[PDB]
C-alpha cells in the first residue's frame, strides 16, 4: 500500500523546500568555442527570407578560436606546445643561391620525365 | 477551402471547447473583442479554417454549443472570451438528461437535433470546401455521451464523405462518479465503432497523474486539464493552419492510421511537459523530446502501451528543425523497441513537420498512434457493465424511456466482437 | 620519382610524426601554413598551391591526435589522415589485435590506398610504433600483415620502440612485445629497435640536458630519419637510396636488425671548443657508450655497416677513416665479411630546429651497423616473459579478449629459435 | 566518448560524493548556478567526461544519489554546492536499514533497484561511448554496504565490460560505530569479489591518523577527511580529463593492475600533505614526492605494506615535470627496499604522467598499489566475525528478513579461500 493521501503532501514540502532553495539562472549565456549545430533554412518560404540582426561577439570568438596557441597564450602551458614554438629561422633562408645551399628539387628536362610518367 | 466547425456538447465539452478557442485565438492574436491584434502576416493567413468573417473585422469561430442545461452557457458566456461566440450558434434545452442515455438519444433529443441540425447546415453552407465537423464531449454525460450520438449518426447520412474527429473522454474506473457512467458509455462505443472515422481517446485519470508527477501542481483544477487537451487539438491543426518543411492534414493522418475500418481508437501525446523545477535543468534539443514522449508516464489515458503492440504511431512537430535527428530518432526508437512494433507493418511510424512554433514556445511535438492497449480500456468497461446489467439494476430509468432490453445485448455484443478481433490481430 | 609514406601508429607514432615533420617543414621551407613563401618525395601540391604531408598517423585515443588538431600545424594535416578511435587497447596486444582492428582497419587501409594512388613510384612506406603500447603493437602487427599482402614488393620500414631492460613504464609489456616479434620477422623489410633508455644516457652525458623530455628525444629520432632520406632528398657524390642499403645490410631472411648511431652530438658551449672533423665523428659513431640500443658491440661481431655521412665532408677523409677503423683489433669483423662497409656522402648539412638541443655542425654521421650482439636484449625479454608466464598471470585478460593461449609459448619458441640463428651466424 | 557515471550510495557516499563534486567544479571552473567562468581553455575540453550538457550554458552532475533516509538529502541539498544536482537525479526510499545489511540488500531494496536502474539507464544511454561506472560507498552501513551490492551484482549482468570502480570504505576494528559492523562486512566482501574490477579500501582512522600528524589539525571535520578522499580520485581521472607527455586512464591501469582476478584490492596514496609549519621549510622537488610517497605513515589504509610483498605499484604523476627524475626515483626505489618487492614481476611500477597541475597546486602525485598487507584487513574482519557467529548473537535481525544461515558460513568460505590464496601468492 502506498499512502498516497500522505505522500503527496510530503511531496508538496518537499517542493515547497527546494521552492525557498530555488534560485533562478543568473542569465549568463555561455556557449562552446568547439562547435555548433545548425539547420538549413528554406530559400522560399516568404517567412524564411525574414531580415534578422545577428550577434557581434561570437564572431570574434570564432576568429580567436580558430588560430593557434603562440598569439593565443603569452606563455606555454603544455609541454606537446613547446614543439614549433618559435618558427623563427635565425638566419634567413637563401633559397636561391645555389653556390651554398644547393637544391635537389625537379629541374630541366626531369620536369617533362615526370609528366611523362603520368 | 479548408475549414472545420467545432461541435461542442456537454459541459465536459463546453469547457474544453471554451479554453481550446481561447488558446487558438492567442495562436491568431485575437482579442476578446474579435478583431486582430496580431504582429506576423502568417498570424492571419488561414485564419478562415476556424473563424468566419464579419464587418469591421471582426471573426467569429465557426462553433455550435449544445448542452440540455441553460445553466452551463452563463459560465460560458461569463469566461474570458464569452462575448466572442455568435449568440444566435447558442442552442440548448431546458430540461437535462440527468445522466441517463437513453433519455437524450431518445427521448430530450427528438426536439433539439432540428435546431442544432439547422445551424450547423447554414455554417457547413457558408464555407466553399469544408474538410468536416470536430466534436468535443465526454463518454460518461447524459448529453454528449447521450444526444451526441445521434448528432454525428444523422451528419454522417447528410455528409458522408466529409471526414470528421471526436476528443470523447473515457470514464475512468479508478474515480467515478456517476452509477450508470458503465451504461451510457456501453451505449456509446456501438455508436463510435459504426460512425467515426478517428477517435482520440483521452481519459481524465491519466490528466491527473501527469500535473501530479510531471508538472508537480499542488491544485489542479480543471482549467489545467483543459489546457493540456487544447494543446492537444492544437496541435493536431497547426500542420493544417500553417505550412511547414513537410506538411499534412488530418486526411494525411487520418488514411495512413486506419488499417481497417473497425480500428479507428487513439492515443494522444504531447511532448515539452516539464515542471517549473524541471525548466531549470533541460536542453532543448529534438531527442529530449522523443524520450519524454515514447516513456508511458507523458500519456493522457488509462492504459500501458508496454502491455500490446503499436500498430500506427505518428509524430508530428511543431517548430523548426532538421529531419535528420528526427529520423535518426525515429529509426532508433524502431529498432530498440522492437517488440512492441507489429511486424506486418514495416515503418510503423509517421512524422510531419511545422515551421512555426507554438506561442510562447520554441518546441512542441505531438504523437497520435494507435496500440493494442485500448482493448485493455473495453474489456474493463464490460466488467462493470455485465455486473450492474446481470441483475437488472437501474433499468427502469432507461425501460421509463420505452427501447427494448435487446438494446444491451446486441451493443454488449459489438465491442466484445471488436477487442475479439482487435485481439486477433495482436 | 621516390616517396616515403609515414603509417605511425600510437602515441608514440603520433608525437613522432609530429616532429619529424616540423624537421621536414624547416627543411624544405615550408610555413605552417603549408605555402612556400626536394619536397616532392614527403610533400604532395594541391590545386591551392599547398604541400600535403604523406602521412598517416593513426592512434586508439582521441586526445593524442587532438593535440595535433588543436595545434600550430591544424591547416597544414588533413582532417582524414588523422585517423582516431574511441576506445583504446590498453596496453593489450589480444585487444589490438583481434577486438577493435577490424573496425578502423577498412578505413586505415583505404586512406594508404589514395595516398599510394597519389604517389606515382613508391620509394618506401616508414611505419613507425612502440612494442610496449597495445594500440602500436597489436595494431602495428594487423597492418604489416595486411600490408604485406596488399604491396608484396614496396619495402616496409620499421622504426619501433623495444621496452627499456631497466626502467618500463608497463607491466604487461613483455606480452606484447613477445606476440609483436611475429610481425616484425615474417612481415618487415628493415627494423630500427630502439629503447628510451640509451637515448637518456646519451642526452644527459653529452647534451648536459638534465632534465630532457619526449620531445627532446623525438629531435633526435627526426634527425636520424632525416639522415636517412636526405639522400633521396637533396644531391650527394653517392646516393644511397633505401634498395641499396637493405641489400648492403640483409644477409639473410631472417636477419633484419641493425642497431644505430648518431655524431657528432654535442651542445654548442662544448661545441666551441673541439674540432669536428671525419676521423672524430667515425671514432665517436663506434663507442659502445654511444650506442642507442643497449648491447655492447664489443661482446658481438659485426657483419654490416652502412654508413651515412653528411655535409661538409671528402671522400679522402672518408676511405682514411674506413682505414683507421680497419685498423683496430677491439673492432672485430665475421670470416665471411672482408669488406662490411656501404658508404654514402651528402652535400646539404643536417638543419637545426630552434628550442632544440644539438648545435648547428658542418659535418655528420649516420652509421648501421648489423651485428650479433643485439640477442642479448631479447634473452633478456625471453628471460622475463618466462618468469612471467610461469605463473600466467595476466593471462586472463588475453583469454578474455579471444586468443588461442599456445601462440604465447610458440612466440617464445619463435624467438628462442631466432637467438639461435644469431647463434649460428655468430 | 569516454564518461563516467558517478553512483551515490551512504551517508557516507552521499558527503564523499558532494565534496567531490564540489573540487571538480571548481577544477573544470563551474560557479554553484553551472554556468563557466574560469580562463583557460584546457578547462572545458573534457568537461562533459563528467557532466552533460543543459541549455542556457548549463552543466548537470551525471550522479545518482541513493539513501534509504530522507534526512541526508536535505543536508546535500543545502550545501554550498547543492542546488547543482539535478532533482530527477535524486533517489531515496522512505525506511532505512538501521545498520542492517540484510534489510537493505533483500527486503526494502527490492522496493528501489527499480528506479535506480532508470535512472542509471539514462545516463547510460545518454553519453555515446562509456568507460564504465563510479560508486563510493561504505562497508559499515546498511544501504552502501548492503543495498549498495545489489546494484553493482545487476549492472555487471547489463554491462559486464565497463569498467567498476568502488571506493568502499572499510570499517576499522580499533575505532568502530556499529556492533553489527562484521556481519554487514562479511556479507559485502564476497559480493566484492565476485563482482568488481577494482577496489579502493579506505579506512577512517588511517584518516584520522594524518590529520593527527601529517596536517596537525586541531579540530579535523568530516569535511575535511572527504577533502583527502575527493583528492585522490581527482588523481586517477586527471589523466582522463587532460593531456599529457604520457597519458593513462582507467583501462590503462587496470589491466597492469590486476595480475590475477580474484584480486583488485589497492592502496590509495596521495603526495602533497604538509602542514602549516612544513611550507615554509621545504623544497618542492619529485625526490621529495617519492619519499612521502613511499613512507608508511602517509597510506589512508589500516595497513603496513612493509609486513606483505608489493605485488604491482602504480604512481600517476599530476602537473609538470621531467620524468628522468620520475624514472630515476622509481628505478632508485626499486632497487633499495628489494625485499618488500616480488620477484616474479620485474619492473613493478607504472608510471603516468597529466601536465595540468591541480588548481592551487603546482606538483601532486597519487599513489595505487596492490601489496601483502591488504589480507591484515579480512583476516582482522575473520576474528571478529567469528567472535560474532559461533553463539548465533544479533542473527534473529538477519534471520527475521527471510534467509537461512549458510550465507554466512559461504561468505567467510569465500574470504578464507580468498586470503588463502592470497597467502600462497606472498
Ligand atoms: N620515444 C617515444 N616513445 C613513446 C612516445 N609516446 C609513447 N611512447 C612509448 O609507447 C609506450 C606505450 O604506448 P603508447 O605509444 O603510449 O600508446 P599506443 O602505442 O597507442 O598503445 P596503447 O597505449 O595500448 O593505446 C610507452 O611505454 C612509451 O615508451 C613518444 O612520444 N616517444
Ligand atoms: N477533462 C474535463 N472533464 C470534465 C470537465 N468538466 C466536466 N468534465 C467531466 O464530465 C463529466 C460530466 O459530464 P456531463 O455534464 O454529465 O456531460 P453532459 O451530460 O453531456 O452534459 C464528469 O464526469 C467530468 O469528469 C472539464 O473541464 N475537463
Ligand atoms: N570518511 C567518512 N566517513 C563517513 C562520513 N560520513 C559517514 N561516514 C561513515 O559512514 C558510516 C555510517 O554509514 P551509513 O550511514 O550507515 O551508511 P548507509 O547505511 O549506506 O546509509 C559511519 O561508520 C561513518 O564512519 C564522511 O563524511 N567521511
Ligand atoms: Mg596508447
Amino acid at each position: 500500500n502506498q499512502d498516497e493521501v500522505h505522500q503527496n503532501q510530503i511531496l508538496r514540502e518537499l517542493f515547497l523546500k527546494e521552492l525557498r532553495a530555488q534560485k533562478l539562472y543568473t542569465q549568463y549565456h555561455v556557449n562552446p568555442l568547439r562547435k555548433v549545430h545548425t539547420i538549413t533554412r528554406k530559400p522560399m518560404s516568404w517567412h524564411d527570407n525574414l531580415e534578422e540582426p545577428e550577434d557581434a561577439k561570437f564572431l570574434n570568438l570564432i576568429h580567436h578560436a580558430a588560430q593557434g596557441p603562440k598569439k593565443k597564450y603569452s606563455e606555454t602551458q603544455t609541454e606537446a606546445q613547446e614543439i614549433g614554438w618559435d618558427p623563427n629561422p635565425l638566419i634567413n633562408p637563401d633559397r636561391q643561391d645555389h653556390r651554398l645551399n644547393h637544391f635537389r628539387v625537379y629541374h630541366d628536362i626531369t620536369l617533362y620525365k615526370a609528366k611523362l610518367w603520368s | 477551402m479548408r475549414e472545420i466547425v467545432h461541435l461542442q456538447a456537454g459541459q465536459c465539452g463546453n469547457q474544453i471547447g471554451a479554453k481550446f478557442w481561447e488558446v487558438i485565438s492567442d495562436e491568431h492574436g485575437i482579442d476578446p473583442t474579435g478583431t486582430y491584434h496580431g504582429d506576423s502576416d502568417l498570424q492571419l493567413e488561414r485564419i478562415n479554417v476556424y473563424y468566419n468573417e464579419a464587418t469591421g473585422g471582426k471573426y467569429v469561430p465557426r462553433a455550435v454549443l449544445v448542452d440540455l442545461e441553460p445553466g452551463t452557457m452563463d459560465s460560458v458566456r461569463s469566461g474570458p472570451f464569452g462575448q466572442i461566440f455568435r449568440p444566435d450558434n447558442f442552442v440548448f434545452g431546458q430540461s437535462g438528461a440527468g445522466n441517463n442515455w437513453a433519455k437524450g438519444h431518445y427521448t430530450e433529443g427528438a426536439e433539439l437535433v432540428d435546431s442544432v441540425l439547422d445551424v450547423v447546415r447554414k455554417e457547413a453552407e457558408s464555407c466553399d470546401c469544408l474538410q468536416g465537423f470536430q466534436l468535443t464531449h465526454s463518454l460518461g454525460g447524459g448529453t454528449g455521451s447521450g444526444m451526441g450520438t445521434l448528432l454525428i449518426s444523422k451528419i454522417r447520412e447528410e455528409y458522408p464523405d466529409r471526414i470528421m474527429n471526436t476528443f470523447s473522454v473515457v470514464p475512468s474506473p479508478k474515480v467515478s462518479d456517476t452509477v450508470v457512467e458503465p451504461y451510457n458509455a456501453t451505449l456509446s462505443v456501438h455508436q463510435l465503432v459504426e460512425n467515426t472515422d478517428e477517435t482520440y481517446c483521452i481519459d481524465n485519470e491519466a490528466l491527473y497523474d501527469i500535473c501530479f508527477r510531471t508538472l508537480k501542481l499542488t491544485t489542479p483544477t480543471y482549467g489545467d486539464l483543459n489546457h493540456l487537451v487544447s494543446a492537444t487539438m492544437s496541435g493536431v491543426t497547426t500542420c493544417l493552419r500553417f505550412p511547414g518543411q513537410l506538411n499534412a492534414d488530418l486526411r494525411k493522418l487520418a488514411v495512413n492510421m486506419v488499417p481497417f475500418p473497425r480500428l479507428h481508437f487513439f492515443m494522444p501525446g504531447f511532448a515539452p511537459l516539464t515542471s517549473r523545477g524541471s525548466q531549470q535543468y533541460r536542453a532543448l534539443t529534438v531527442p529530449e523530446l522523443t524520450q519524454q514522449m515514447f516513456d508511458a508516464k507523458n500519456m493522457m489515458a488509462a492504459c500501458d502501451p508496454r502491455h500490446g503492440r503499436y500498430l500506427t504511431v505518428a509524430a508530428v512537430f511543431r517548430g523548426r528543425m532538421s529531419m535528420k535527428e528526427v529520423d535518426e530518432q525515429m529509426l532508433n526508437v524502431q529498432n530498440k523497441n522492437s517488440s512492441y512494433f507489429v511486424e506486418w507493418i514495416p515503418n510503423n511510424v509517421k512524422t510531419a513537420v511545422c515551421d512555426i512554433p507554438p506561442r510562447g514556445l520554441k518546441m512542441s511535438a505531438t504523437f497520435i498512434g494507435n496500440s493494442t492497449a485500448i482493448q485493455e480500456l473495453f474489456k474493463r468497461i464490460s466488467e462493470q457493465f455485465t455486473a450492474m446489467f446481470r441483475r437488472k439494476a437501474f433499468l427502469h430509468w432507461y425501460t421509463g424511456e420505452g427501447m427494448d432490453e435487446m438494446e444491451f445485448t446486441e451493443a454488449e455484443s459489438n465491442m466484445n466482437d471488436l477487442v475479439s478481433e482487435y485481439q486477433q490481430y495482436q | 620519382m621516390r616517396e616515403c609514406i609515414s603509417i605511425h601508429v600510437g602515441q608514440a607514432g603520433v608525437q613522432i610524426g609530429n616532429a619529424c615533420w616540423e624537421l621536414y617543414c624547416l627543411e624544405h621551407g615550408i610555413q605552417p601554413d603549408g605555402q612556400m613563401p626536394s619536397f616532392n618525395t614527403f610533400f604532395s601540391e594541391t590545386g591551392a598551391g599547398k604541400h600535403v604531408p604523406r602521412a598517416v598517423f593513426v592512434d586508439l585515443e582521441p586526445t593524442v591526435v587532438d593535440e595535433v588538431r588543436t595545434g600550430t600545424y591544424r591547416q597544414l594535416f588533413h582532417p582524414e589522415q588523422l585517423i582516431t578511435g574511441k576506445e583504446d587497447a590498453a596496453n593489450n596486444y589480444a585487444r589490438g589485435h583481434y577486438t577493435i582492428g577490424k573496425e578502423i582497419v577498412d578505413l586505415v587501409l583505404d586512406r594508404i590506398r589514395k595516398l599510394a594512388d597519389l604517389c606515382t613510384g613508391l620509394q618506401g612506406f616508414l611505419i613507425f610504433h612502440s612494442f610496449g603500447g597495445g594500440t602500436g603493437s597489436g595494431f602495428a602487427s594487423l597492418l604489416m600483415e595486411r600490408l604485406s599482402v596488399d604491396y608484396g614488393k614496396k619495402s616496409k620500414l620499421e622504426f619501433a620502440i623495444y621496452p627499456a631492460p631497466q626502467v618500463s613504464t608497463a607491466v604487461v609489456e613483455p606480452y606484447n612485445s613477445i606476440l609483436t616479434t611475429h610481425t616484425t620477422l615474417e612481415h618487415s623489410d628493415c627494423a630500427f629497435m630502439v629503447d628510451n633508455e640509451a637515448i637518456y644516457d646519451i642526452c644527459r652525458r653529452n647534451l648536459d640536458i638534465e632534465r630532457p623530455t619526449y620531445t627532446n628525444l623525438n629531435r633526435l629520432i627526426g634527425q636520424i630519419v632525416s639522415s636517412i632520406t636526405a639522400s633521396l632528398r637533396f644531391d650527394g657524390a653517392l646516393n644511397v637510396d633505401l634498395t641499396e642499403f637493405q641489400t648492403n645490410l640483409v644477409p639473410y631472411p631472417r636477419i633484419h636488425f641493425p642497431l644505430a648511431t648518431y655524431a657528432p652530438v654535442i651542445s654548442a658551449e662544448k661545441a666551441y671548443h673541439e674540432q669536428l672533423s671525419v676521423a672524430e665523428i667515425t671514432n665517436a659513431c663506434f663507442e659502445p657508450a654511444n650506442q642507442m640500443v643497449k648491447c655492447d658491440p664489443r661482446h658481438g661481431k659485426y657483419m654490416a655497416c652502412c654508413m651515412l655521412y653528411r655535409g661538409d665532408v671528402v671522400p679522402k677523409d672518408v676511405n682514411a677513416a674506413i682505414a683507421t677503423i680497419k685498423t683496430k683489433r677491439t673492432i672485430q669483423f665475421v670470416d665471411w665479411c672482408p669488406t662490411g662497409f656501404k658508404v654514402g656522402i651528402n652535400y646539404q648539412p643536417p638543419t637545426v630546429v630552434p628550442g632544440g638541443d644539438l648545435a648547428k655542425v658542418q659535418r655528420a654521421v649516420c652509421m648501421l651497423s648489423n651485428t650479433t650482439a643485439i640477442a642479448e636484449a631479447w634473452a633478456r625479454l625471453d628471460h622475463k616473459f618466462d618468469l612471467m608466464y610461469a605463473k600466467r598471470a595476466f593471462v586472463h585478460w588475453y583469454v578474455g579478449e579471444g586468443m588461442e593461449e599456445g601462440e604465447f609459448s610458440e612466440a617464445r619458441e619463435d624467438l628462442a629459435a631466432l637467438e639461435k640463428d644469431y647463434e649460428e651466424v655468430g
